[PDB]
């Protein structure tokens, strides 16, 4: 098989050049679940997995570096998926997480409130989102681009990602956006990358890879979602706990990827090749502030 | 002159049979760590299971006021080890155990400081 024992399946490239028309999504697999080791958590197992996935990508890995966690909160009140990154990433990492619901976390700071509250003064050089709604998979009606937290998250990215930095934004067949679909082909590379652990949902992670601030692609969403779902229908994925079992080169390589503050003047094709090799961040230094928007009422009389 | 005891009524909750507080988040990791007690990354030794800090937190995990004069948590952001017979119950393991200022062990599981 050689993929059970990967940390899950990123999407071929030969599916997303392909112009499929959106179906349902049929999983083989669905109701097949992996065998977790002993205690483990699936949203640990997850994370576990898909930080595996990214050590093989050319993440720009800085000083200081600045990494934020949305869709954070579990129904249980902690924070699973930011232990994993905490761990992930090297020490010192700035981490903040966030999400509608209060829950208890290992991040430096979190936000409790709907992520389009959310502010920041700063750039940050990884987004890692899990929101999710579970009311959009209502597989009796019709399956369009869903606007919500999306809507925040390609508008965050475009104004508050660094140049040179990445994002894994959680999907799945009726939880997607045709816009960050589109914003993936302003990366230098990008895939969706499905869990070994998790792989009976149709969930995937949409990686953009090296921000460019430009398209480098143009990528219609419809079609791509499309396509990511003919591939799900077509390349069932062998459950798989394997990769838990080898932590052994777990953590993030601290790169000291050089960070620099430039004008939109002077991102030439060097730059832009340097930002693509996972070599350059370009975003201010300064200090990182962030805050929730908090809506004011007074309910007597 | 009143304050609320959580640390005491957890510890009774449990002499009475409680069932100990659960959801503690732990990490999967190479358990060949150095099986100091609270650490920046888990370090699990073969006899420890490591889990996320905040989540074996009593304070934390209450929503209660820290009993640090200032509030400061020792977990919270960090990676507590658990001697993997105690792990059913990592919550009442940090409140009842205490680490070594010296060599960073749990005193009475792992640190050697008073005769190895
Ligand atoms: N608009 C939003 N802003 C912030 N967090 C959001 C949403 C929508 C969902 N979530 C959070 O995502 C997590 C996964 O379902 C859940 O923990 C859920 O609370
Ligand atoms: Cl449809
Ligand atoms: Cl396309
Ligand atoms: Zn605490
Ligand atoms: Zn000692």
């Amino acid at each position: 098989s050689s993929q059970a024992w990967q940390p899950g399946v990123a999407m071929p490239n030969l599916y997303k050049m392909q112009r499929m028309l959106l179906e349902k999504c049929d999983l083989q697999n669905y109701g097949d679940s992996a065998t977790l080791p002993k205690g483990i958590m699936m949203n640990v197992a997850k994370y576990t997995q898909l930080c595996q996935y990214l050590n093989t990508l050319t993440l720009a890995v800085p000083y200081n570096m600045r990494v934020i966690h949305f869709g954070a909160g579990s129904d249980k009140g902690v924070a699973p998926g930011t232990a994993v990154l905490r761990q992930w990433l090297p020490t010192g990492t700035l981490l903040v997480d966030s999400d509608l619901n209060d829950f208890v976390s290992d991040a430096d700071s979190t936000l409790i409130g709907d992520c389009a509250t959310v502010h920041t003064a700063n750039k940050w050089d990884l987004i890692i989102s899990d929101m999710y709604d579970p009311k959009t998979k209502n597989v009796t009606k019709e399956n369009d681009s869903k606007e919500g937290f999306f809507t925040y998250i390609c508008g965050f990215i475009q104004q508050k990602l660094a140049l040179g930095g990445s994002v894994a934004i959680k999907i799945t067949e009726h939880s997607w956006n045709a816009d960050l679909y589109k914003l993936m082909g302003h990366f230098a590379w990008w895939t969706a990358f499905v869990t070994n652990v998790n792989a009976s949902s149709s969930e995937a992670f949409l990686i953009g890879c090296n921000y460019l601030g430009k398209p480098r692609e143009q990528i219609d969403g419809y079609v791509m979602h499309a396509n990511y779902i003919f591939w799900r229908n077509t390349n069932p994925i062998q459950l798989s706990s394997y990769s838990l079992f080898d932590m052994s080169k777990f953590p993030l390589k601290l790169r000291g990827t050089a960070v620099m503050s430039l004008k939109e003047g002077q991102i030439n094709d060097m730059i832009l090749s340097l930002l693509s090799k996972g070599r350059l961040i370009i975003r201010e230094n300064n200090r990182v502030v962030i805050s929730s928007d908090v809506l004011v009422n007074n309910e007597n009389l | 002159a009143f304050a609320v005891d959580a640390a005491k009524a957890y510890k009774d909750y449990l002499a009475s049979g409680g069932q100990p507080i659960t959801n503690c988040v732990k990490m999967l990791c190479t358990h060949t760590g150095t099986g100091q007690a609270i650490t920046v990354t888990p370090e699990a030794n073969m006899d420890q299971e490591s889990f996320g800090g905040a989540s074996c937190c009593l304070y934390c995990r209450c929503h209660i006021d820290h009993p640090n004069p200032k509030g400061f948590c020792d977990l919270k952001g960090k990676y507590v080890q658990i001697p993997t017979t105690c792990a059913n119950d990592p919550v009442g393991f940090t409140l009842k155990n205490t680490v070594c200022t010296v060599c960073g062990m749990w005193k009475g599981y792992g640190c050697s400081c008073d005769q190895l």
